[PDB]
């Protein structure tokens, strides 16, 4: 004996094996009514006297494989999957099932072929019973893995939302099928049908409060285990290189919700495994990560809600240092860039967006001296772009909005570190249409230009 | 259903514990700051 | 002071965009009161003197 | 006031740190466990190389 614990010190299988352990089935009456062998009813009928009051061991078990087989009542064979799973996950009782069932990959075979079919109950039992004994050293099989993540009936119960139990186990099955490194290359194949159920479940979780005690996602003990689970199961997924960056592009948009689930819960589970799944597939071990690092950073905004979130901390200091060891690689990895040539590509791009290094003085303190290479052609192409964009592709639009504030926003540190940009200014003609922008609507643009000519009015006036 | 935390010394838990109770106050339980996690 | 939750990222969030621009308003506000007050000041001693 | 309040509030945090705490000790015996082996990886992969 000595089997895994998994799916046996949760409250949603002790509550779902509850209702079929509460229920008794006639095995005598299905063998009457030819439906199951004599001998295979009498010792399931024996069996559950003797799980109990009996803890060459595993012979009573061989009947129960041929008469679950054999017979298509899903009462009985949910019961004999949950006597036969709960004999095989004790210590005391059951102990010559595991060495039978392991020695012999044909009754292991012939239990997973029980499985998933039928009620969602009996297999649930009996994917759980062959990821028990599949999840162990005693055998190993992709196949069945592969087999069974590709059928409906096991991916079904955990598709849907509605039972946090069934979808718990099935997760909590896959978290530790997905804790082998072989399972996960067979399971990440199917990540995009538990994909959205693991980030739907976050974000109800999210978008309701953790303060009273309900039967929701909550801070109770089934809310923690599931959120737990959830992002236990990315986050076992999380570990491959090749795996962050398809994760992290597809999953960039639920991807964000993991900083706000942090901070909004109160447990260290859903913050430890949050910070170590962005921390994961920001490693430099991943191919093209400062795609996903630029891109997360860049378009997600990611930075701030992590500086922000670096400042409260709590228990599981661990998970502490893994955001404060993300956080300096996440904020060097894009700082190290050079800002001249990211900021003449992103105007000879005809594309400003706010960004984290695109606000600072110090950007642009730099890129003040070397835009000049004739006449100042950087200031007067960024402000050619700018008047241009105001010229053709009319305003009180929400396009011209944001690269007219970005491009009039930008305008102010170099008209404020660089007083001679009043002649190129006022040659090019930006500051005409800097006026013109105050008067419309987009009042934080409307503000951006009028700091941009309170800038210029500075300088051409004391 | 909403969550309340009090301190004070282990000398008048008995008459803040039933001042506290008597308005309204329910499951009232004594404990640390080091016996939790 | 409603009775649920709050955090403090989100107000230190939520008020440090608000209190730079109206650090960045008041500063321009009362730097082109002081210009236009200035230029004001100025253009009737031009007139007068022109 | 009441006695049974103090047990199952008791029972309940006790529980509920009982699962914490196992759930932080399965999360750093995973960690652990993939920082190992990435670590064997890595010096693996450069003594195959060097090796080849």
């Amino acid at each position: 004996m000595g089997a895994t614990k998994i799916l046996m010190d949760s409250t949603h299988f002790n509550e779902i094996r509850s209702i079929i352990r509460s229920r008794s089935v006639a095995w005598d009456a299905l063998a009457r009514s030819e439906e199951l062998s004599e001998i295979d009813a009498s010792t399931a009928k024996a069996l559950e006297s003797i799980l109990v009051k009996k803890n060459v061991n595993g012979k009573t078990l061989i009947p129960l494989i041929h008469l679950l087989s054999t017979s298509d009542n899903e009462d009985c064979k949910k019961s004999v999957q949950n006597l036969i799973a709960e004999l095989l996950s004790s210590d005391k009782y059951g102990d010559d099932t595991v060495k039978f069932f392991q020695e012999d990959p044909k009754q292991l075979e012939q239990l997973f072929d029980v499985s998933l079919k039928g009620d969602f109950q009996t297999v649930l039992i009996s994917g759980f019973n062959v990821v028990s004994l599949l999840v162990q050293n005693g055998l190993h099989n992709v196949k069945l893995v592969e087999k069974l993540l590709k059928n409906n009936n096991l991916i079904n119960i955990l598709q849907n939302i509605e039972q946090m139990d069934t979808c718990y186990v099935c997760i909590r099955l896959l978290q530790e099928l997905a804790v082998i490194p072989e399972y996960r290359d067979v399971i990440w194949l199917h990540e995009k049908k538990f994909m959205p159920t693991l980030f739907k479940i976050l974000q109800r979780a999210t978008d309701s409060q953790l303060a009273t005690r309900i039967v929701a996602t909550n801070s109770n003990h089934l809310g923690i285990q599931l959120q737990y689970h959830s992002l236990l199961l990315i986050w076992l997924l999380t570990f491959n290189p090749v795996f962050a960056n398809e994760l992290v592009q597809k999953y960039l948009s639920d991807f964000l919700d993991l900083l706000k689930l942090v901070k909004i819960t109160i447990k260290e589970k859903v913050s430890r495994l949050c910070i170590s799944i962005i921390l994961q597939c920001c490693s430099t071990r991943v191919k093209q990560h400062k795609k996903v690092i630029k891109q997360l950073l860049l378009l997600g905004n990611a930075l701030p809600t992590v500086q922000s979130l670096s400042e409260r901390k709590y228990s599981d200091e661990e998970l502490r240092q893994d955001i404060s060891n993300l956080k300096e690689i996440l904020e060097n990895e894009y700082q190290e860039l050079t800002s001249f040539d990211e900021y003449v590509a992103e105007l000879d791009s005809k594309l400003l967006c706010w960004s984290p290094p695109h606000v600072d003085n110090g950007f642009w303190s730099d890129n003040i001296d070397e835009f000049k290479k004739d006449n100042y052609k950087i200031f007067r192409q960024l402000i050619e772009l700018l008047q241009a964009k105001v010229r053709n592709g009319d305003v009180n639009a929400k396009q011209e909005k944001i690269i007219i504030q970005v491009a009039l926003n930008d305008i102010t540190h170099v008209v404020e570190l660089l007083p001679e940009s009043i002649d190129v200014l006022d040659k090019t003609g930006g500051k005409a249409d800097i006026m013109e922008l105050l008067n419309h609507s987009d009042s934080r643009v409307k503000y951006e230009a009028l700091k941009a000519t309170q800038a210029i009015i500075g300088y051409t006036f004391k | 259903m909403a969550l309340v935390q009090f301190y004070i010394p282990q000398e008048i838990s008995r008459d803040s514990a039933y001042t506290l109770g008597q308005l309204g106050l329910v499951q009232f339980r004594d404990l640390n700051s080091k016996v939790r996690a | 002071v409603p009775p649920s939750g709050s955090v403090i990222d989100d107000y230190v969030r939520n008020a440090s965009y608000l209190e730079e621009r109206l650090i960045q308003m008041e500063d321009a506000t009362d730097q082109i009161e002081v210009q236009k007050n200035d230029l004001e000041q100025y253009r009737f001693i031009l007139q007068s003197g022109d | 006031l009441t006695p049974n309040q103090v047990n199952d509030e008791l029972n309940k945090m006790q529980a509920f740190i009982r699962k914490e705490a196992e759930e932080k000790a399965k999360e750093i015996q995973l960690k652990a466990d993939q920082e190992y082996e990435i670590e064997k990886t890595n010096i693996v992969r450069n003594e195959t190389n060097n090796i080849d």
